RNA sequence: UUGCGAUAACGAACGAGACCUUAACCUACUAAAUAGUGGUGCUAGCAUUUGCUGGUUAUCCACUUCUUAGAGGGACUAUCGGUUUCAAGCCGAUGGAAGUUUGAGGCAAUAACAGGUCUGUGAUGCCCUUAGACGUUCUGGGCCGCACGCGCGCUACACUGACGGAGCCAGCGAGUCUAACCUUGGCCGAGAGGUCUUGGUAAUCUUGUGAAACUCCGUCGUGCUGGGGAUAGAGCAUUGUAAUUAUUGCUCUUCAACGAGGAAUUCCUAGUAAGCGCAAGUCAUCAGCUUGCGUUGAUUACGUCCCUGCCCUUUGUACACACC
């Protein structure tokens, strides 16, 4: 209770660049005026969901193919930080469309 | 003027580390050459009949050394090659696991390679040892 | 049709017909010679050991030699 | 249906939006089916402004 | 919950349709227009945009 | 510390990272001597900025050329401009600009992919046939 | 002028490389003079290269094929009929010991025995045809020094490629014998034979 | 691991297993005229033998040609692994077998006419000209068999 | 047969049913200023050297 | 085919027809300025702009 | 229908273009034990006297070139010649990562078609059927049946090759406990495969997916041959409740046509054609298929209206349900 690390991970998921950066950017901040050490937000290869149909709903026609794609971007930022007071103001503001996972290590 | 097995060219060493195990006569063929293909992608045996296995051997010891780790799965994909399927197309199939896991134990009882903690069989350093020497008669012909 | 066995008057007739041949392969002594492939390779690898043909390329699937001096 | 069709394209168009269109497929009293539109005002068809400022 | 990421967020996507669908059909005689899901810790709101906010 | 520069060169997928840095004449790749690269009718491909400026140029330095990617050729042609770029790249942080200059134009009078990558990338394939262009047959009958 | 030591001990052979870029390692690109002009500035010779194979682009626009060297042209060449696309490095060797042959028999220098054969079987003269359809008539018109060069080239090669199909000689040889032959001027290359036929339509359908 | 030298003293073509062999072919491929005789059993069979593989089928000698024959004949007794042969687990007797140039066809028509005895479907099939291995018949085989 | 040689001065236009013959004003390179319309068939450009066997014939296909 | 549509071209002219103690016949300047003067919507949609009257200005030369 | 111009029109809108996505450049920024690199707090080998390596990030230090992805920059056909009605533009050269709309897509107007789909739907009008059912389920068969005609393909006719050994290199994916997926390693087996373990809910592990063509060295040697591998026999396995009408895989044997294909016809303009494999899709098993990916990488043109189709204008019309 008295200034201890934790060394937790926070991994950001999500489909939304804009969200996401946004939350990654919130915590980066966090961080940086709370002058906890941090590994700063490592950007995973953005995964692409790529789905091929074919357009008709019969199979009639030209064989046209159609490509859908869902984009996960994932970031991961590193703490070493007093957790009772970084969930004092982490359970607040919750974000929307970003998957948070907070993770604890002791490695 | 010192030599690793990379100053040297790697049919050159493989040729002339066969001919060392094959002179020195320790590696322990078993047996069940002169009769297998050495692939199920493969169509004939091969032509050297007696050698191909001190090839083979002195190959295994030379990827050995280039590598950290290497088993036997990844021997049978790296000496594989394209099958005939006849009338469908070919296809990339691995290599005879038997040959290979003989080859590595071989090399392990003439102490090239070693068991390696992490995986498959790294190299000794009595295996280094000979491996240079070898590479140092190479090119010093 | 092509010898795979080489007779004496073959033999010969190697020894005195691939030295002044100018340029000298395994299908020059297939076709100016009347041997097939296995003994022209055979028969290029024996000469050169003797000397009286010398190598230009020597590389697998074709093979170029000249006459020596 | 030119009641109804027109009556949803005024009330857009003085809800404040930029286009509208309105079309009807099907068959009304008659057994040979038609399609009919109704717009008013300006729509874009092509490209990325579709997905930015078209409701469909 | 030992799924992947891919799995994860597609599943989401799904849960997002179904609901969509099931409040297209239900919510169809008060002008549902909308659903938006918001997954909080230990906790999911869903936000319906309705034309009638009584009848909802 | 030493004088030294990081470099790459580029072909289609191929990388070449080198490491250039103050030495006695070393040039390998990624582990071996340039004096065998494989293919070895294109190892002149290699040979071509070495030869082009003189070894003259070579005996102060030490280059070490890691490739990656790519397939054969494609890692030949990374390798040779990873070896021209890096040469600059040493020339212009340490040794005379004009000296770098006359490199440079001794480069690129005979090739400019020494220096330049190449910016010709694969077209994507699109439905209806086998490749970007080619279609699949059409019958009428 | 001496030769450099280094760490890596670059052999002597190619330490001679430094004063003369030559093909292979072996040819001179000097005293490659074309003998016919009109085929200067369409057979690339005069800027050296050490082998025939390059990632150049010359299709991009109408005349950089001009300005690709001749031994990477006549290489093109060779790697068609369908199982040999791609497999430059094959067409590669193919030109080495052709260029190896080539010197072999006949002494002097293998480049300028090509370039020979290039400007010996170039078309000067070939026939269109004029009418919309079948019931047609056929013109002789003049050739382009660009299109002498390409026909030229695909007259060689596809001699060279039907002459070493299904017999004992090689690729590398019947190319040889096709480049000296058409160096020559002979009428027993299929090179020569088609100008030859090429050139009698042309005079026969003024 | 050195190449030395070898005179050809020849025999011309050479009645072996009731089949005419050819010599100027080597003996692999000479011996896979005979039927029963493929590319691996008869390279097996000839390192088996201890006959020089590069050694032309008609400078070969009489007394090597019999021990070829007799390998051939005889093959489990030989170190052949079993699972080498024509007629593993045979049909009738458990014993396997490999069988060669005349036998082949005797034991093929002993299979079919077993399978048409029994009244099995591949045997109806092999009576019928059909293909008996699920081919689709509807486009192949449609000018000979 | 003593061919004569001729460089191309302007390229006039394509000519011919399907377009590959193309049509240019070529000079010749003894006795200059003596000059002559030709239909070439590949591709050629301004000052591209071309040999004539025959020095008598004028170019008619145009349009 | 490098032909310049309507919504350069008037842009341009419209560019011209009020500024022209201003921009100049860089390419980079007035590529610079047609960032303060105007509101093109995107770089390359600007980036025609800015060429297209640097094409013009040196034409009134 | 992109503009310039001409001009009874002038000024605009949809479509084109812009746009979005992807590819190409950034030693400029922000960074990273899920990406690497260099040292060495640390050590450890082999040849040696520094070359090739193997390993510990509060049981190390530092950096970002390479990789990743955020924010931006960058190209506008720049510049300069030539050509043009000194226009719109076009060609050449130089520079440049890029000068083919920079490459490739996505989106895409007005209107139609008696185009396809009622068998994708708990989309649906009407009709038919509804207990001896056309509902539903279960068992077995069939959809694959073979004198034959046609279409898309795969494999070949070989020496620019086959075989053997050796060398040896990608990129796009995908993956299991919200239950059995991708599987390393070890052992057994000729092989297919079995078994014991392991890692991975994934830039972490499978996986450097060590892919194939390719390269080198050998064997063959112009003979339907060691090209080709159809057909067929016997056996061993795997998936599955179930393999017979061979699911597929392996091993041995059998070893057909086919020696480059009439008439005709298809696709294609540069990292393109072609060759080469790989992953995904469907999937318990089954790829000769498709969707993408990368590897190797040409020839030929930068045109025309001759053929074919489409578009416009003029023209003729007794057609407007519009030549059916
Ligand atoms: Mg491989
Ligand atoms: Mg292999
Ligand atoms: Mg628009
Ligand atoms: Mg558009
Ligand atoms: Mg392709
Ligand atoms: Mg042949
Ligand atoms: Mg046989
Ligand atoms: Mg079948
Ligand atoms: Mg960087
Ligand atoms: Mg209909
Ligand atoms: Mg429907
Ligand atoms: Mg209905
Ligand atoms: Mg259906
Ligand atoms: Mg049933
Ligand atoms: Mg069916
Ligand atoms: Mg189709
Ligand atoms: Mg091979
Ligand atoms: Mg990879
Ligand atoms: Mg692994
Ligand atoms: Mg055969
Ligand atoms: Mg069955
Ligand atoms: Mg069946
Ligand atoms: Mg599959
Ligand atoms: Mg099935
Ligand atoms: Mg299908
Ligand atoms: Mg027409
Ligand atoms: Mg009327």
């Amino acid at each position: 209770q008295q200034q201890q690390i934790i060394k937790i991970r926070i991994t950001l998921t999500s489909t939304k660049v804009k969200q996401l950066e946004n939350v990654s950017s919130n915590i980066v901040k966090n961080a940086e005026q709370h002058n906890l050490v941090k590994k700063g937000p490592v950007r995973l290869p953005t995964k692409v969901l790529k789905i091929s149909t074919r357009k008709t709903p019969n199979g009639e026609g030209s064989k046209t193919w159609e490509t859908y794609e869902m984009r996960i971007h994932k970031r991961y930022i590193d703490l070493e930080a007093p957790v009772q007071i970084v969930k004092r103001i982490t359970q607040i503001t919750i974000e929307p469309g970003v998957d948070v996972e907070v993770v604890v290590a002791s490695n | 003027p010192g030599v690793s097995v990379r100053d040297v060219a790697a049919q050159d060493f493989i040729n002339a580390y066969a001919s060392f195990l094959q002179r020195q006569g320790k590696l322990e063929v078993p047996g069940y050459v002169d009769i297998v293909k050495t692939s199920s992608g493969n169509e004939m045996p091969p032509q050297d009949a007696e050698g191909w296995f001190y090839k083979r051997a002195a190959s295994v010891a030379r990827h050995i050394y280039m590598r950290k780790q290497v088993g036997v799965g990844k021997l049978n994909k790296l000496y594989g090659g394209a099958k005939s399927r006849g009338v469908r197309p070919y296809k990339h199939i691995d290599a005879s696991g038997s040959i290979n896991r003989k080859v590595l134990q071989a090399l392990e009882k003439i102490g090239i390679v070693e068991i390696s903690p992490k995986g498959g069989r790294r190299i000794s350093e009595n295996g280094q040892r000979d491996l240079d020497r070898i590479a140092a008669q190479t090119l010093e012909e | 049709q092509h010898a795979v066995i080489l007779d004496q008057e073959k033999y010969d007739r190697i020894l005195k017909e691939v030295p002044t041949y100018r340029y000298v392969s395994v299908s020059v002594l297939v076709d100016r010679l009347k041997i097939g492939g296995s003994l022209a390779r055979i028969a290029l690898r024996h000469l050169e050991k003797e000397g009286i043909i010398k190598p230009i390329s020597k590389h697998s699937k074709q093979a170029i030699y000249t006459r020596a001096t | 249906i030119r009641r109804a069709a027109y009556g949803v394209v005024r009330y857009v168009m003085e809800s404040g939006a930029k286009g509208c269109e309105v079309v009807v497929s099907g068959k009304l009293r008659a057994a040979r089916a038609k399609a009919m539109k109704f717009a008013d005002g300006f729509l874009i068809h092509s490209g990325q402004p579709v997905n930015d400022f078209i409701d469909t | 919950a030992l799924i992947s990421k891919k799995r994860k967020l597609v599943a989401d996507g799904v849960f997002y349709a179904e609901l969509n669908e099931f409040f297209t059909r239900e919510l169809a005689e008060e002008g549902y227009s909308g659903v938006e899901v918001r997954v909080t810790p230990t906790k999911t709101e869903v936000i319906i945009r309705a034309t009638r906010t009584q009848d909802v | 510390a030493v004088p030294s520069v990081q470099t790459f060169g580029k072909k289609k997928s191929a990388t070449a990272v080198a490491h250039v840095k103050a030495g006695k004449g070393l040039i390998k790749v990624n582990g071996s001597p340039i004096t065998l690269v494989e293919p070895e009718i294109l190892r002149f491909k290699v040979y071509e900025p070495l030869l082009l400026v003189g070894l003259d140029k070579f005996s102060n330095i030490d280059i070490r050329v890691r490739v990656t990617g790519g397939g054969h050729v494609s890692q030949v042609y990374a390798i040779r401009q990873a070896i021209a770029k890096g040469l600059v790249a040493y020339h212009q942080k340490y040794v005379d600009e004009q000296s770098k200059n006359e490199l440079k134009k001794a480069f690129t009078s005979y090739d400019r992919t020494l220096l330049i990558a190449d910016s010709r990338r694969p077209e994507p394939k699109k439905f209806g046939g086998k490749g970007a262009r080619s279609r699949f047959q059409k019958s009428y009958r | 002028f001496t030769p450099v030591v280094l760490a890596t001990p670059i052999p002597e052979e190619v330490q001679q490389a430094q004063t003369e870029i030559k093909l292979f390692n072996k040819w001179s690109f000097e005293e490659v003079e074309v003998k016919d002009a009109s085929l200067v500035d369409y057979v690339q010779v005069r800027q050296p290269i050490f082998v025939a194979h390059t990632a150049g682009r010359y299709a991009n626009k109408r005349f950089r094929k001009a300005q690709c060297p001749i031994i990477e042209r006549l290489t093109n060449s060779l790697m068609m009929n369908g199982r040999n696309n791609g497999k430059k490095l094959k067409a590669v060797r193919i030109i080495k010991h052709t260029l190896d042959i080539i010197n072999v028999l006949t002494d002097q220098n293998p480049i300028q025995v090509v370039v020979d054969a290039i400007t010996n079987t170039g078309p000067r003269e070939d026939t269109t045809r004029v009418g919309g359809g079948g019931a047609a008539r056929r013109q002789a018109v003049d050739v382009s020094p660009l299109r002498r060069v390409n026909q030229a080239i695909a007259l060689l090669t596809i001699g060279a490629r039907e002459a070493a199909f299904r017999n004992i000689k090689t690729i590398a040889e019947t190319l040889a014998e096709e480049l000296i032959n058409a160096a020559k001027g002979s009428s027993t290359s299929y090179a020569i034979k088609k100008k030859d036929e090429l050139e009698r339509v042309a005079k026969s359908n003024r | 691991s050195l190449v030395v030298q070898e005179q050809g003293s020849f025999q011309h073509i050479l009645r072996l297993l009731n089949t005419n062999v050819d010599g100027n072919i080597k003996i692999v491929y000479a011996l896979t005229t005979i039927k029963g005789v493929g590319r691996r059993y008869s390279n097996l069979v000839c390192k088996k033998a201890d006959v020089d593989l590069h050694k032309r089928a008609g400078e070969l000698t009489q007394e090597e040609l019999e021990r070829i024959v007799q390998i051939m004949q005889n093959p489990t007794h030989y170190k052949i692994p079993a699972w080498f042969l024509n007629r593993q687990n045979d049909i009738t007797d458990g014993k396997d077998y490999h069988t060669l140039a005349n036998n082949v066809e005797s034991k093929l028509r002993d299979d079919l006419e077993r399978l048409k005895k029994i009244r099995a479907h591949r045997g109806i099939r092999h009576f019928w000209g059909l293909r008996v291995r699920g081919q689709h018949t509807k486009t192949t085989g449609r000018r000979r068999a | 047969t003593p061919v004569t040689l001729a460089k191309v001065i302007k390229v006039l236009g394509r000519t011919g049913s399907r377009g590959g013959v193309t049509q240019v004003r070529v000079e010749f390179l003894e006795d200059t200023s003596r000059t002559i319309v030709r239909n070439v068939k590949g591709p050629v450009r301004e000052n591209d050297i071309l040999v004539l066997m025959e020095s008598e014939r004028e170019a008619r296909r145009l349009r | 085919g490098r032909v310049r549509t309507k919504t350069v071209k008037r842009a341009s002219k419209a560019l011209i027809e009020r500024y022209y103690p201003k921009l100049t016949l860089d390419f980079q300047t007035n590529k610079r300025l047609c960032d303060e003067i105007a509101t093109i919507q995107s770089k390359r949609l600007r980036n025609k702009i800015a060429g297209y009257t640097t094409h013009l200005m040196k034409r009134i030369q």
